[PDB]
């Protein structure tokens, strides 16, 4: 029948265009999906990356690596993530884990007093009332006196902690 | 802390291991290639 | 004819940067030391099986090695492939095409029957020593390919991958497509009708290896230990 899209007829006779989406599932080695990039990109602090995967917590620093044409990421001894290519740049990214290790507390003794000094084991607390460090670490809490005695309390690397008084 | 961790509230003098320090992470970066390969779905809708 | 093949057919197993670490890899290998077909293509091509893996070789200049074809039956009752090295371009065509028993395919006399699932271009692929593996463990067809200017020389050499297909047809088997200069664009010959260069390609079926690969300063292969050939390996 003709439409015959005169002002005459009613709405119920109007050319609507209409399209129907349908979709395949089995036997999948998929080659189609809609997401986009939606990507974002931050360096030089600890961040959750995700490249193409890969999801791991780190900081992205500028790397030396020569890395293949086909390469995307490297991995060191033990199958650790060591770089990784920018999808979008192709940039090689050196990822290294967030800082981080033990809190030791100095004290002592309840007995005593209760003052305290922590000490960050590793640490170099450029990064997080003296701030000192040594081998052992970073020791917050205690003062590095000069004066050499016995050792009370072992810290580490030839250093040890005491009660003045 | 220290006392938490003994499960004491008296403590003797010594270098006790208490916690561990981590930086946490400040935000999420998600990285994909130049993903421009569309399909002609607008030039299929649009058609004549 | 067979021939011993040399450390040769190793390739990049995973697409990892690794840097002067030796990493043992259990995967599709061709063996050390093993006979691999040697077959002319400037006399007499058969239908050959597809096993879990090939490893093709072509030590060619005249490039009369064009391209390849692959299928479960090879019938338009199943799927297809093929895969064309032209002068301008590569064609990777999925398309349960209908083979014919000889598809001299300078004429393209191929095949008769055609309706397409699946595409594919890119760069062409190309006295020469051309080495290529391909490897159908998943839903997808990989394409590790390999040039070298130089019979298979004892160097090293490993082979980096070029295309991976996401098509999960059964590969069982393959032939592949002669380009002679100038010869009856008709079936009725096979590899005849005018003086085609000397072309040989070698066919070596792949076996799960175990393989120790060192990687160089630079993250290229450099040495490879099968552990399965010698005692002292
Ligand atoms: C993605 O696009 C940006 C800007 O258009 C460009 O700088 C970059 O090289 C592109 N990367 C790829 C892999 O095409
Ligand atoms: C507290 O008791 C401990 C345990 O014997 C002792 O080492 C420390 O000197 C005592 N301190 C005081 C102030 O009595
Ligand atoms: C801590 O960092 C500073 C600044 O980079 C450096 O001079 C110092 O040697 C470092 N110390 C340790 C123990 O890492
Ligand atoms: C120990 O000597 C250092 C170096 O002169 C000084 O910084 C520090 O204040 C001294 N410690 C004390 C307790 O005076
Ligand atoms: C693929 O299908 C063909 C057709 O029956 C069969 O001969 C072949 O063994 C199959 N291969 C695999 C790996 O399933
Ligand atoms: C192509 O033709 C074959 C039979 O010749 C049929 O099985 C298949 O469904 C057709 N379509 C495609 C996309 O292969
Ligand atoms: C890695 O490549 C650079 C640049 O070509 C070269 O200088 C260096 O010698 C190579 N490394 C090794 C171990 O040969």
């Amino acid at each position: 029948r003709s439409y015959g899209f005169r002002p005459t007829y009613g709405v119920g006779h109007q050319p609507y265009r209409v399209v129907v989406l349908s979709f395949e599932l089995l036997h999948a080695p998929a080659t189609v999906c809609g997401p986009k990039k939606s990507t974002n990109l931050v360096k030089n602090k600890c961040v959750n990356f995700n490249f193409n995967g890969l999801t791991g917590t780190g900081v992205l620093t500028e790397s030396n690596k020569k890395f293949l044409p086909f390469q995307q990421f490297g991995r060191d001894i033990a199958d650790t993530t060591d770089a990784v290519r920018d999808p979008q740049t192709l940039e090689i990214l050196d990822i290294t884990p967030c800082s981080f290790g033990g809190v030791s507390v100095i004290t002592p003794g309840t007995n005593t007093s209760n003052q305290v000094a922590v000490l960050y084991q590793g640490v170099n607390c450029t990064e997080v009332s003296n701030v000192f460090q040594t081998r052992a670490g970073c020791l917050i809490g205690a003062e590095y006196v000069n004066n050499s005695y016995e050792c009370d309390i072992p810290i580490g690397a030839g250093i040890c902690a005491s009660y003045q008084t | 802390e220290t006392k938490c961790t003994l499960k004491s509230f008296t403590v003797e003098k010594g270098i006790y291991q208490t916690s561990n320090f981590r930086v946490q992470p400040t935000e999420s970066i998600v990285r994909f290639p130049n993903i421009t390969n569309l399909c002609p779905f607008d030039e299929v809708f649009n058609a004549t | 004819s067979y021939t011993n093949s040399f450390t040769r057919g190793v390739y990049y197993p995973d697409k990892v940067f690794r840097s002067s670490v030796l990493h043992s890899t259990q995967d599709l290998f061709l063996p050390f030391f093993s006979n691999v077909t040697w077959f002319h293509a400037i006399h007499v091509n058969p239908v050959l099986p597809f096993n879990d893996g090939v490893y093709f070789a072509s030590t060619e200049k005249s490039n009369i090695i064009r391209g390849w074809i692959f299928g479960t039956t090879l019938d338009s009752k199943t799927q297809s492939l093929l895969i064309v090295n032209n002068a301008t371009n590569v064609v990777i065509k999925v398309c349960e095409f209908q083979f014919c028993n000889d598809p001299f395919l300078d004429f393209r006399v191929y095949s008769s029957a055609n309706n397409c699932t699946f595409e594919y271009v890119s760069q062409p692929f190309l006295k020469n020593l051309r080495e290529f593996v391909f490897k159908n463990i998943d839903g997808y067809f990989k394409i590790y390919s390999k040039h070298t200017p130089i019979d298979l020389p004892q160097g090293f050499s490993a082979l980096e991958p070029l295309v991976d297909l996401p098509i999960g047809i059964n590969i069982t088997r393959f032939q592949t497509l002669l380009a002679l200069h100038r010869s009856y664009l008709t079936p009725g010959d096979s590899s005849s009708g005018w003086t085609a260069g000397a072309a040989a390609y070698y066919v070596g079926y792949l076996q799960p290896r175990t393989f120790l690969l060192k990687y160089n300063e630079n993250g290229t292969i450099t040495d490879a230990v099968d552990c399965a050939l010698d005692p002292l390996s």
